């Protein structure tokens, strides 16, 4: 490149047939850039593998830093953790739901589908047609039956899809979807992560602000707030999935986990570490170093059948004891469960709905499709109460003319 | 009676038509970048009615 | 897109349009990871299998554009069968899978130690000492010194080990050019602002060069003194530590 | 030019000379059958679908093609297979209804062993 | 009264649209085995459209087999696209971005 | 059905496609570019328009939360394992 | 692929890690776990490499059995195009259709949540997991003299519901760790565009040479 | 079932010593390759 002339380069027995073959410079030049990523690359390693030496690990919980509360193994305790958001089993499916909703944003895999009926719904005007199909027509009607609901339904193609294009516009212009050209699968990461940066194009629009940041006063004072205040709460859930997925790569090698969650509604706090189950200690932690941290099965099945069997060596003839070890035994001394099982007790807020779903066999058609849920406010008994609900809407209408 | 739906299409299309559009949504509102209408429902502030019993009050008072 | 596995990648973060606000930049940027992961567009290669099972018919009338018998037939319904099973419910068969070049991990590009510990190892070198302690007079003192001295000779081997390698030391000598400079212009800023204030109260050369030349002896001088007057007390103090 | 495709065609290459080496080898210390060599024909025959055979008695005949003529007819065939694959699959086979492909997919009925003995 | 709770309009399911649209080559019937009998239980124990629409199919078929078709080929996107294709993706996306007023 | 394993197989798993799936396959559809009647046989729909129709509403592509069902199983676990020796 | 499909999962450890049912804080307490186990209502449970990580998989409520509930993907069809059902009315205890029998959906048509949970320092020694299996398992076909038949006892069938656990450990050794940081996406195109200016300077050294 | 294990020495330290010491070893040596290859292997 040129470089090596001036005279601040004379004296050294290369640079000068260097000065006479450019072809020379250029190979120093790559050259000298490789070995600098060669030498960045050694030192990383290094200093990646390297501290995998010094970690120690509590010797009574084995670093997992939480222990059990027997009692809760057989108005609750009180000395054991606090329950989860994800264990109150009667709000999974509306959680679900939204989740599925705010998922349904981003989605980008039908990208394509979309942008070439957005395309063909901008032009108009090309028109680059074919020989159209030999349309057979459907049914006249005065003919019931299931075939003729089917076809009569599937022809009414054109009128109903132009009002659903007349209430909800095209998805790109709506904002309900993601953008027309914003990503693309194989350009570049920094290009991507720009163009998303660039308008809240990262938020859906139920808490993209700029859709609220014109009204908001005396009235309420809440839409500008319960907006900001649901973002937060959204984020908080992105970042601790990015917590549990650190957490899940640690374990999938045989590493320490980094991040220490508190206790949950099982579990206390070990009492020898403070619950942070590991550190780093200058000794070099020699069970690592020479690879004899992992115990040997033979070894476990020995100590655990050991624990497990509990020896008795007296015997209740000579001791007075007649009754095996706990506490009230005289009153623990005093149906068809042993024919068809005990009944599952985890299961009763299903029960009404299993008995709709015998009563209106209906329901079992491949054609429908309702949201989903339990309760009278989701899924099957929505479209119960709607459907005997219009009908008797029109039965009503019937008899004032 | 004669909900919103009934009016923009009502006899362009039969009832079937009619109970198809009436079952994906109510109009279009926050997924779709608009405002809801129990959203701008709270943006409007005491109307006269309680103004003026207010007024009467302060009278009282 | 040129610092993408270095460390220094993340000072680029930064420079984008109850708690600090830093706290929320940081927040701000693992969202904005989630969402482009979200939108499923990271396993897409061209170079696939899956791509090439359905982009053969372009090519080959591009280019036509432009026992055999059996062996025909079986390729054709074998690819005819990687379709299917691509597609639907085919029942025998096993598809490749493709190396994924993408925003692969996203969970990796952040630090957020910080914030899962709401920031906004005493059992270890107990127990250590203890066990020597209790398994194996003035024995124990003989274990301690022989525990303390092989950890500090470890950490001191794998050291100049690591030092040992050439590229390394192209490493380290970049890195000391780089921070001189560095040093320079903070130093002449400070030197002059500081001489207005008391009035009121190139890199190729270096780079391409043998680097004992360049530098004088004064500075290997003043290491060796300040290293010998550091380490200078260690007979005394060893010595009046051991007898008691 | 593009290592995240040369490493699987780096395996296929190792695995696939391997194998021909490997065959090579050894059908040289034990030469092969001359007339089971016609007996692996015949089990490779019996494996072909039927949208083929109304090619491949052509070939034998003559009619057939040059070399392309070939090459663009069996692609007819292995669509009409494909396409009947498809069927089979979504909507069920040729004698059997929608009741038959629910009982296929959900694995209702044993495999017979009663009459295999 | 607009509440998303779907209806039997929108067919959601593959083997509907495909019996009445793509796949017409019917099938030798016997008796079977299995079957939803009583109690809705399932227990082991219109031909003219049909026709007419298979033997189109097979008429289309064949003329863009003679490369008649306009452009000239065998296989190519035929611009003019299905409309119940774009009525149902369309269909499942309102669906599954409205389930957000469901709580 | 006294003498059936419980263990499925290895083959008759059908696979199952996640989201990412899903995106590359429609992608891969759409850049995917004498005779007469009473020859052809009756499958004579148009091809790459039922390939679209499964690729958004067929078994395959409807689970939602499908991650990898193939390969994970078709593995055998210590449960299955253990009904395998039983019998 | 029979070969390279197993090593690529090797080296490619990172990609593999749940990421379909798991969205948010998904976490769950170390109780609901236990209550859910011992109701059978867990389909796969998978242990991790250090043994105190598990990621529960817990069917959808209407995709764990064959009912024909309108909110499931049309998966089984009858003729006139209705989902299939599979219940049985339980002569023991009429009344009460949460205790009816039903066959379980096959595992590949399940929509499933996939929970995070950490189990304790003495999770082993406790013999929670034991118990469970050792009771799931000691039921099967029996043989009745008195009717001469084979019975498969109604106390060994699955109610509503319920399904049938699958217990899986991983391998720490099927990491490999080293190999998935050397050949990262970001290292890989490194070593991609080094080849390909070493490879034009190496052609253009032979043209500028031969041409001489 | 035929049931069979392996040979298990009964040393653990003896027997992993030389193996760990390669496992810590080998990478620095396969980094070391690959760039000789690219640098030197082609850049002759
Ligand atoms: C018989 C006579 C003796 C013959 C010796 C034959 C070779 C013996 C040693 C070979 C294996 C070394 C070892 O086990 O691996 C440990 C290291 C990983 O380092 C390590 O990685 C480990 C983490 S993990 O295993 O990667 O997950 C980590 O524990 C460790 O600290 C770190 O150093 O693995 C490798 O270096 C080998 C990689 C595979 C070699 C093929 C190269 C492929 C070509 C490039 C493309
Ligand atoms: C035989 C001794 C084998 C004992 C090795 C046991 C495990 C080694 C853990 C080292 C971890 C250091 C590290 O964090 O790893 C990182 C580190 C990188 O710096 O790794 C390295 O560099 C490794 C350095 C090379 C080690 C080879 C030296 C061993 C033999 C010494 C010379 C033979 C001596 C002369 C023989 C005399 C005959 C009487
Ligand atoms: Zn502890
Ligand atoms: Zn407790």
């Amino acid at each position: 490149m040129g470089q090596f002339y001036s005279r601040e380069f004379d004296g050294d027995p290369y640079v000068d047939l260097m000065r006479s073959l450019p072809e020379r410079e250029l190979v120093w030049w790559a050259q000298k850039v490789i070995w600098l990523a060669e030498g960045f690359t050694f030192v990383d390693h290094f200093a990646r593998t390297y501290p995998r030496l010094l970690q120690h690990k509590c010797q009574r919980c084995k670093g997992a830093g939480v222990m059990t509360c027997p009692a809760c193994l057989g108005g609750g305790c009180r000395v054991c953790g606090t329950a989860c958001a994800w264990d109150a089993e009667s709000e999974w499916m509306e959680r679900w739901g939204e989740w599925e909703s705010r998922l349904a944003y981003y989605d980008k895999a039908t990208g394509p589908l979309m942008d070439e009926w957005y395309e063909d719904v901008l032009n108009a005007g090309n028109l680059e047609e074919d020989t159209p199909p030999v349309e057979d027509d459907p049914p006249g009607p005065e003919v019931t039956g299931r075939w003729a609901e089917h076809d009569r339904a599937l022809h009414k193609d054109k009128k109903r899809m132009a009002a659903l294009m007349r209430r909800w516009g095209h998805p790109y212009d709506a904002d309900a979807n993601l953008g027309y050209q914003i990503v693309d699968p194989t350009a570049s990461m920094g290009e991507n992560v720009w163009n998303m940066a660039q308008v809240y194009n990262s938020l859906p629009p139920e808490l993209n602000p700029l859709r609220t940041q014109h009204l908001a006063d005396r009235g309420g004072g809440n839409t500008q707030a319960a907006v900001e205040a649901a973002r937060s709460a959204f984020d908080a859930q992105v970042v601790m999935e990015a917590a549990l997925l650190q957490n899940l790569e640690a374990a999938a090698q045989d590493l320490p986990k980094p991040h220490r969650l508190p206790p949950t509604a099982g579990t206390v706090a070990c009492n020898e570490c403070g619950g942070a189950a590991w550190g780093y200690s200058f000794f070099p932690n020699t069970a690592v170093m020479f690879g004899l941290e992992r115990p040997f099965w033979g070894d476990t099945l020995a100590r655990l059948s050991k624990y497990w069997n509990p020896t008795q060596v007296a015997d209740p003839a000579r001791t007075g004891q007649l009754l095996p070890y706990g506490e009230g035994g005289l009153r623990r001394l005093l149906a068809l469960e042993a024919v068809v099982g005990k009944a599952p007790a985890t299961t009763g807020r299903y029960r009404r709905d299993l008995e709709l779903l015998l009563a209106h066999p209906e329901l079992r058609d491949g054609a429908l499709r309702v949201p989903g849920g339990w309760g009278p406010e989701g899924g099957l008994q929505t479209y119960l109460r709607g459907q005997q609900e219009e009908q008797a809407r029109m039965q009503r209408r019937r008899d004032l003319a | 009676s004669e909900d919103s739906v009934e009016q923009e299409f009502g006899g362009d299309y039969s009832e079937a038509s009619l109970e198809y559009i009436r079952a994906l949504g109510p109009k279009k509102g926050a997924p779709f970048a608009e405002v809801d209408p129990a959203e701008q429902a709270a943006a409007l502030p005491p109307s006269q009615a309680e103004c003026e019993a207010a007024k009467a009050v302060l009278e009282n008072y | 897109n040129n610092t993408q596995t270095n460390a220094f990648n993340q000072n680029l973060w930064w420079l984008l349009p109850s708690i600090p606000t830093a706290s929320k930049n940081q927040i701000a940027l693992i969202r904005l990871n989630w969402a482009l992961n979200k939108t499923n567009i990271n396993t897409f290669t061209d170079y696939s299998k899956r791509n090439n099972l359905w982009t053969t018919q372009k090519l080959r009338n591009q280019s036509k554009n432009n026992n055999i018998f059996s062996k025909k037939i079986i390729s054709k319904v074998k690819q005819k069968k990687q379709k299917l099973n691509y597609m639907t419910s085919y029942l025998n068969v096993q598809s490749e899978h493709n190396v994924k070049i993408f925003h692969n991990s996203w969970w990796t590009h952040l630090n957020i130690k910080n914030l899962v510990n709401n920031q906004d190892s005493e059992f270890i070198n107990s127990a250590i000492i203890k066990s020597i302690n209790n398994k194996t007079s003035s024995e124990k003192e003989t274990m301690q010194l022989l525990l303390m001295s092989s950890s500090i000779l470890l950490h001191l081997c794998a050291i100049i080990s690591l030092v040992s390698i050439s590229q390394v030391r192209c490493f380290v000598k970049f890195h000391l050019i780089l921070l001189y400079k560095l040093s320079n212009v903070y130093n002449a800023i400070l030197n002059q602002l500081s001489n207005k204030l008391q009035k009121n109260l190139g890199f190729l050369v270096e780079w391409s060069s043998d680097f004992i030349t360049i530098i004088p002896e004064n500075v290997d001088i003043y290491i060796w003194n300040v290293f010998s007057k550091i380490y200078r007390t260690i007979p005394l103090s060893f010595i009046s530590t051991t007898l008691g | 030019p593009r290592l995240a495709a040369v490493m699987p065609d780096a395996v296929y290459a190792l695995v696939q000379g391997t194998h021909k080496l490997g065959e090579y080898a050894h059908d040289l210390v034990f030469p092969p059958t001359p007339e089971d060599l016609r007996k692996l024909e015949q089990q490779v025959n019996a494996t072909i679908p039927r949208e083929f055979d109304r090619v491949r008695q052509r070939y034998a005949e003559g009619k057939i093609a040059n070399d392309e003529q070939l090459s663009s007819e069996l692609e007819d065939a292995s669509f009409n297979w494909y396409r009947r694959q498809l069927r089979t699959s979504v909507v069920g086979a040729t004698d059997e209804e929608l009741e038959d492909v629910a009982v296929r997919k959900l694995r209702l009925e044993p495999p017979a062993l009663q009459a295999s003995l | 009264l607009t509440s998303l709770r779907g209806s039997k309009q929108f067919l959601n399911s593959l083997t509907i649209l495909f019996k009445h649209q793509k796949m017409f080559k019917k099938k030798t019937l016997k008796a079977h085995k299995w079957h939803s009998d009583t109690q809705g239980i399932f227990r082991k124990h219109e031909e003219s459209s049909l026709s007419t629409r298979l033997h189109i199919q097979k008429k289309r078929k064949a003329k863009k087999q003679r490369l008649e078709t306009r452009r000239q080929k065998k296989r190519t996107r035929f611009f003019p696209r299905p409309v119940w294709l774009r009525s149902r993706m369309f269909l499942n996306f309102l669906t599954e971005r409205n389930k957000y007023y469901l709580n | 059905e006294l003498m059936r394993s419980a263990v499925p197989a290895p083959g008759e798993v059908p696979n199952r496609n996640s989201r990412g799936q899903v995106a590359e396959q429609v992608r891969a559809i759409l850049d995917q570019y004498k005779a007469k009647t009473e020859d052809m046989v009756d499958d004579a729909f148009t091809t790459e328009v039922v390939e679209e129709a499964m690729a958004l509403f067929g078994d395959a592509n409807s689970v939602k939360t499908a991650w990898r069902t193939q390969e994970v199983l078709r593995e055998l676990s210590y449960t299955q394992l253990w009904a395998l020796v039983g019998e | 692929a029979i070969f390279w499909n197993k090593l690529l999962d090797r080296v490619q450890y990172k990609e593999n890690l749940p990421q379909a049912g798991l969205v948010g804080d998904m976490r769950i307490s170390y109780a609901k776990f236990l209550e859910l186990l011992k109701d059978q209502r867990v389909k796969r449970l998978v242990v991790y490499g250090d043994m105190r990580t598990a990621v529960v998989e817990v069917p959808h409520p209407w995709s764990a059995s064959v009912l024909g509930h309108p909110a499931t993907h049309p998966f089984y069809e009858d003729s006139a195009h209705n989902r299939v059902s599979m219940l049985r009315p339980n002569p023991a205890a009429p009344e009460d259709v949460t205790q009816w029998f039903c066959a379980e959906m096959p595992e590949w048509d399940m929509e499933k949540y996939r929970f995070y949970v950490d189990l304790p320092g003495d999770f082993w020694e406790s013999g929670v997991l034991q118990r469970h299996l050792a009771a799931q398992r000691a039921e099967g076909a029996v043989w009745d003299p008195a009717s001469g038949q084979y019975i498969l006892p109604y106390r060994a069938q699955k109610k509503v519901f319920q399904v049938s656990t699958e217990v899986q450990l991983l391998d720490p050794q099927e990491s490999w760790d080293f190999l998935g940081w050397l050949l990262a996406p970001g290292r890989l195109e490194f070593y991609e565009k080094a080849a390909c200016v070493a490879i034009a300077l190496r052609v253009l050294g032979i043209v500028i040479a031969i041409s001489t | 079932v035929v049931v069979d294990t392996g040979v298990t020495e009964d040393d653990r330290l003896r027997a992993s010593l030389l193996v760990q010491m390669l496992r810590y070893t080998v990478p620095f040596m396969v980094i070391s390759g690959l760039f000789w290859m690219i640098h030197t292997w082609i850049l002759d």
